[PDB]
């Protein structure tokens, strides 16, 4: 893996590394810069969420501003920030492995137009000219008619709907809420059925916050977003109703619980997963069995059918192989604790998904070629001099 | 009504079986005014399923297992899509209608009691297709027999292959080591176990059987006489070392057989899958101590036959024994390979005029190889401490073609070696006089040693008269201190290869007392030359004494000096025994 | 570690485990690998005493086939992590054979450290035996700085222990 | 031993190089009397993997980059499947055995010190195939040199080295000029491949368009006005070119060698030259050249019975016919008004503000106005 660091917002649209594609099937287009195999960056804000939300719908502890990432200078700064974060992740062996897995974990392609992953049809072309004694009508060349006809679902379509670019991850900007990193799938049905789906990430690399006596490295937030995206890429996404009891709301006068989705628990790391991922397991659902069975079915489909087909390309056949090399338990047992240990990054460790209730966050601005670098925060995670962001006054407070 | 003993029998009725009522289900095409039309299909999976007609005694599993045991394995063969196509040009201006149907292999399993068939089950395996054509006019009535088939029938040879169901030399002058032998191409299995299929072409038509490589899965075959050391993985590794065979169970190489029948009679084409045969042999002391056979999938074989006369009765012929038949050209290519159980040392610096290599302790008295290259083309004398042990020299085949770094050694990792000279007797006293080229990697095989004394292998660049003994192994004779007769047995070299014996005549040097020396051999015939040898500071000065001798049972002697040190060079021109046996009869 | 068939460098192999009949019991075999022995350097202490004490110069041999081979290192090397040289007992002017066994952890522990020194009377110090990442059994000069840190790291690659055949451990 | 100045040199020794000890690892075909055997292959993915044999001071990246910069680029060209095939007809009463190999392109990176080569790396690009055929009798002995190859050799012999360091009466407007369809690049940068067809055999090269991706070539003298999108739009306005980087039209070249001697067929990838000029007062103030991927070029030659040649400068050679089609196009920067009624006998159009512009109209009857 090698991050393409030679890109900028002023680069011309060459339809190979800088493209202008259509957002889903709406009327809006956006620019996209490919920074790695099947990894793209969209330096503008997200398109799905309206940037001017009603005041009655703003969430607590969120900086709402409909002017961020509007000028080309800010867009270029965002692009360079994402490049720097990706390069920092790629520097360590574990980060490089995660990025390689993200790049190679394409969603499972569909079959032929008639169904199936076996051999395609055949067609004969180019009959040789008639000789003086032989008709030579059958002296031709046989070629597979629908060569590489497996209809992949991970692609961005150009504004003309005539050019298509393969892509697994698109890193947009933040949506309506500036400080809210999010990971959204492209298709729910293909994300929950073991097939796989495209993933989009809303990331805010310019604002961090202080916890205890250290600043949060945005690289770890990006790593968490990538790990959560790996769930969508492999199609192992549990139903939204699979939640666990996270915290008891002691501040209230009634017995109520705040619950967390199992994906967030399995990705966020910390100490909470240690109380569920126990040997033997006390918490088990049919989701794990179904996911393992569907993954085994798809691996068998690749091994017996999509492997011996000599009429599909090694651009898919050989990524599917690498994608199915790993097991599901590898994805499930992959959380932020491992990357924190391998990166020596200090992160919130108890109830990190409920830090809004415990204390109010103060946000610090990050200038990327001033404070962050290829090796992370300058002068360590503690002794880095970061100025408090002027947006702290705009944090909406709804008790 | 059959003429076989009681029991159960597996019967194959041949190819080209067209079923009833299944005509005109794939369709047909109409052409006219001399227009060429082509129709083809693809037997891949769905239209390539068997038809089972079982019996209470013969269930589906039973018939399938017996058929696949004796005859072609249709389950693993139908997985590979095989294509076929027919072409038929129209005549002068009359409309021609052609239609395509399937052909099957009929596999009957019968229960013979007394000498009457009391029970039978049928298996139809889809093989290929068949095109039937007619010439018609608008409004002309066509016979119903052309369109609709009432009963199953065979459009090919009336085969009947039955098998009863049972309720259960040559002198090789190669040196010791491992050899991979390509024994040829075109190997098919008996009893049509490899038959892609038969295709019948009518007069004035063309037919083609094609493997489009829509699936790369191929099935190699492997047999071994010793699975402990010659396993399938081991044989594949040795084949990769010898012939650089990359893909074993995967192939992407289309092959197509096309035949145009003459416009007077029908013709038939049988397409088979073939195999390339590789024998990995472990050869020690002039005998094949181990052998493994690997059949790599080749690109098929086409056989052209004529339709037999319909006025001929069937003959119930038993199947042939399990074996292979070679249909391609006679080929036998032998390539020696490096034993993987022996470690390989390296000499990165190119060998100059002089170099001495000390045997490392990591060897710990084990046979091994040393890899070396020589800076300048020339004749080198390679020996060890007092010419012990007898060491062999090889030459990596194809080395020096790709990489180059002057004055250094580039390890090309070539495991295919060509034997140059040497002996396999560790107690023999000899030194090699070989010719080394500027840019070739060479291997020196140090044999098993039974001593704790460290050894030194010395390479000396010889520019004197030792160029006479090019590519030879000078064998030192030291136990010659009496009269009578002596015999020395060595590994005989191949034809047009050289061996040498350096000896000394008992008695002091007095320029007199010319003893009678009779040098001959026992089985092998070789041209012998004698030299006198004069040792100087720079080396040896060969002095010609006799040339163009005939050692095989020679009865001539030479009044030759005593105390002198001579060299006899033998070029074997006739290989009759694996071991050469030089006899020296010395008399006063 | 296991002695390589061709190269004179011990290769790193993953230990076995117990999967015979019971899933309730799990462990890894410790009686695998090359059988190491320790011999004195100068035979200057008392013959009656035969226990190994801290900061002791000794020869660390291992039994290969039916012989005893010592472990040496090169005099000069560029990279910090240098591979070892596994050879039968021999005298050379280009290899170091004396190993000083020491204990660095102030807290009680069963792990010891092996250092390479030019001579018993020479202040020159070569490095510490360890394992560094493909895993490779080598010696490093970087361990010297990291071993003197006030908070001792017990999970370092220099921590070595010796497992004799005991009557309490089976298979 | 070479006659060159000291330094590093990138050398191409042509294609048609057959390697050693791996001749019939792909297997062969046995053809009985009368029938025809067609043995072919389709270089797409795994057989299209180059072989690197590097030396110190010449790593894989160095040699790869140098060969892409000077000679043909194989990393992008290997993604496109190219098919080749041989056809051989067996005699009326004999058996024929034919086996297929791989012919590569030998690339070298030599280091010349004094007048001798002191270092050399090699890079093999899988180019095409080669079928060797014999006619045999049962039990007949065949020469061992027919099957086995001891050392590499070229079956086609070059050494290309590069040292590493008229009045136009046109009105003022925009013109698109189709200047011909034969254009290949120098230094064999567009060589699809080369086949050596033995006597009595047939050879074929097919571009099966299994992957419909093509690479046009664009040059310009002013990227501000004449860019990729601008030139594509002008081409679509002039000749209605709808497909630029994707073509589904596939081409094949078949050649049957005579029974006397062998033949060699070379297939190239061609281009169509579309100049786009801005003519102003009798002078081309801006010119942008576009090269649209065409349907290849075929050359037939015979092997001669070598000379270290310096590589040629970058450029294009036209092998097609002499073409010059000039089509004026409407300037997109100028507004266009229309008259929605045909001019019958007398019309007055009332006029945008002091800006040149177009008026689109039609007449109700043919006549002189």
């Amino acid at each position: 893996m090698n991050i393409n660091d030679n890109l900028s917002i002023n680069s011309p649209v060459d339809n190979k590394n800088v493209v202008v594609v259509r957002a889903r099937k709406t009327d809006t287009v956006f620019k996209a810069f490919k920074v790695a195999p099947n990894i793209w960056v969209a330096p503008e804000r997200y398109y799905g969420e309206s940037l001017s939300i009603d005041e009655e719908y703003k969430v607590d502890g969120g900086i709402y501003d409909s002017n961020f990432l509007s000028q080309d200078s800010e867009k270029d700064k965002f692009l360079q920030a994402i490049i720097t974060l990706l390069k920092r992740i790629n520097s360590t062996n574990a980060g490089e492995k995660l990025l390689s897995l993200i790049s190679t974990a394409i969603p499972f392609p569909y079959g032929y137009i008639g169904g199936g992953y076996y051999a395609p049809n055949m067609i004969t072309f180019g009959s040789a000219p008639k000789s003086n004694k032989k008709l030579n009508s059958l002296i031709s060349s046989t070629i597979p008619f629908p060569y590489a006809g497996y209809r992949e679902t991970n692609y961005l379509s150009s504004e003309d709907n005539k050019s298509f670019y393969a892509s697994n991850i698109v890193i947009f900007g933040p949506g309506a809420n500036i400080v809210e990193n999010n990971t959204v799938f492209y298709k729910k049905e293909d994300a929950e059925n073991g097939m796989g789906t495209m993933t989009e990430i809303w990331f805010q690399p310019f604002l961090t916050y202080k916890y205890d006596e250290f600043y949060i490295d945005p690289a770890i937030e990006l790593i968490k977003c990538l790990i959560k995206s790996l769930y969508f890429l492999y199609g192992i996404k549990p139903s939204d109703d699979l939640v666990i009891p996270y915290r008891l709301r002691s501040e209230l006068e009634n017995i109520e619980y705040s619950q967390l989705n199992i994906v967030d628990l399995l990705v966020s790391g910390g100490i909470d997963p240690k109380f569920i991922n126990t040997d033997p397991y006390w918490f088990t659902d049919n989701y794990f069995s179904n996911a393992k069975k569907v993954f085994e079915d798809h691996r068998n489909i690749y091994e017996t059918q999509i492997e011996g087909n000599n009429a599909i390309g090694n651009d898919i056949k050989l990524r599917l192989k690498q994608k199915f090399r790993i097991n599901i338990n590898d994805i499930w047992e992959l959380n932020l604790n491992y990357f924190s240990k391998e990166f020596s990054i200090m992160m919130p460790d108890r109830f990190n998904n409920a830090l809004k209730h415990f204390y109010r966050k103060q946000y610090y601005k990050i200038d990327y070629p001033e404070n962050y670098s290829i090796n992370g925060f300058v002068n360590g995670q503690i002794n880095v001099q970061l100025s408090l962001s002027d947006r702290n006054q705009d944090i909406i407070n709804k008790p | 009504t059959i003429d076989l003993a009681d029991g159960n029998y597996v019967v194959s009725r041949g190819d080209g079986w067209i079923l009833s009522r299944q005509n005109q289900i794939l369709g047909g095409s109409v052409i006219s005014n001399g227009s060429t039309g082509i129709v083809g299909d693809l037997r891949v999976n769905d239209n390539a399923i068997p038809y089972y007609y079982p019996t209470p005694s013969f269930n589906e599993e039973y018939i399938k297992n017996n058929i696949q045991t004796v005859f072609a394995n249709f389950t693993e063969a139908n997985q590979i899509p095989i294509g076929f196509e027919f072409s038929k040009t129209a005549p002068s201006n009359k409309n021609l209608y052609m239609y395509l149907q399937y052909t099957y292999i009929r596999y009957e399993i019968i229960k013979v009691l007394q000498h009457e068939i009391i029970e039978r089950a049928v298996l139809y395996v889809p093989s290929l297709g068949y095109v039937k054509s007619i010439e018609f006019n608008p409004g002309e009535k066509i016979n119903k027999d052309f369109y609709f088939l009432t009963n199953d029938k065979c459009i090919l040879n009336e085969q009947f292959l039955y098998k009863k169901i049972l309720e259960t030399q040559r002198v090789l002058p190669y040196s010791n080591g491992l050899y991979v032998i390509n024994k040829g191409d075109g190997y098919i299995r008996t009893n049509d176990k490899d038959l892609i299929g038969t295709l019948l072409i009518e007069a004035g038509s063309s037919g083609s059987i094609i493997q489009p490589r829509l699936r790369n899965t191929t099935r190699p075959l492997f047999t071994t006489s010793n699975d402990a050391k010659f396993s399938q993985q081991y044989t594949e590794e040795r084949l990769k070392d010898a012939f650089n065979v990359q893909l074993f169970n995967t192939s992407t190489s289309l092959f197509k057989f096309v035949e145009e029948a003459p416009s007077n009679k029908n013709i038939c084409i049988k397409a088979y899958n073939t195999y390339e045969k590789y024998e990995l042999i472990d050869y020690q002391n002039g005998s094949i101590v181990n052998k493994a056979e690997y059949y790599l999938p080749s690109l098929g074989y086409c056989e052209v036959t004529n339709a037999p006369s319909p006025e001929s009765e069937v003959v119930k012929t038993q199947v042939a024994e399990d074996g292979f038949i070679q249909n391609g050209p006679e080929e036998e290519i032998v390539v020696g390979v490096i034993d993987p159980s022996e470690n390989i040392q390296e000499i990165n610096t190119a060998i100059s005029d002089n170099y001495t290599y000390n045997i490392p302790g990591i060897v710990n008295n084990n046979p091994f190889y040393i890899l070396f290259t020589v800076n300048t083309t020339g004749i080198y004398k390679i020996n060890a401490q007092n010419n012990l042990p007898s060491l062999k020299i090889y030459e990596a085949i194809g080395s020096g073609n790709r990489n180059f770094q002057s004055g250094n050694l580039c390890d090309d990792d070539i495991k295919a070696i060509n034997y140059i000279t040497g002996f396999d007797s560790p107690n023999a006293k000899s030194y090699l006089v070989v010719l080394l080229n500027k840019d070739k990697n060479y291997y020196i095989r140090v044999p098993q040693t039974s001593s704790n004394i460290e050894n030194q292998i010395k390479f000396k660049r010889e520019e004197g008269d030792l160029r006479n003994l090019m590519n030879s192994s000078v064998n030192i004779i030291d136990n010659l201190n009496s009269t009578g007769a002596h015999y020395y047995t060595r590994q005989s070299p191949d034809v047009h290869d050289y061996i040498s014996y350096e000896f000394t005549i008992p008695g002091n040097f007095n320029n007199k007392d010319t003893s009678n020396i009779r040098l001959y051999t026992s089985y092998n015939q070789g041209i012998g030359t004698l030299f006198r040898v004069t040792e100087t500071i720079d080396g040896y000065n060969l002095i010609n004494i006799q040339q163009n001798l005939n050692l095989l049972n020679s009865t001539k002697s030479i009044r030759l000096l005593n105390g002198a040190i001579y060299i006899l060079k033998v070029e074997v021109t006739e290989l009759n025994n694996y071991n050469i046996k030089l006899h020296i009869d010395i008399t006063n | 570690i296991k002695l390589k068939k061709d190269s004179p460098v011990g290769e790193i192999l993953t230990r076995s485990k117990y999967n015979q009949n019971s899933k309730y019991i799990n462990y890894r075999d410790l009686y695998i690998g090359e059988k190491f022995i320790i011999r004195r350097k100068s035979n200057s202490q008392s013959i009656n005493d035969d226990i190994v004490r801290k900061e002791d110069y000794i020869y660390l041999d291992f039994f290969n086939l039916n012989q005893e081979w010592r472990v040496y290192t090169y005099k000069y090397f560029k990279k910090e992590e240098e591979k070892l040289f596994l050879a039968p007992i021999s005298d050379s002017d280009e290899f170091y054979n004396t190993i000083q066994i020491k204990e660095y952890d102030e807290q009680p522990t069963y792990s010891c450290q092996l250092l390479f020194k030019k001579d018993e009377e020479s202040t020159d110090e070569i490095g510490l035996i360890g394992i560094h990442r493909k895993d490779y059994f080598c010696i490093s000069k970087w361990y010297l700085k990291e071993v003197k840190r006030k908070p001792y790291n017990l999970k370092l690659g220099c921590n070595w222990q010796f497992i004799p055949k005991d009557e309490g451990w089976t298979e």
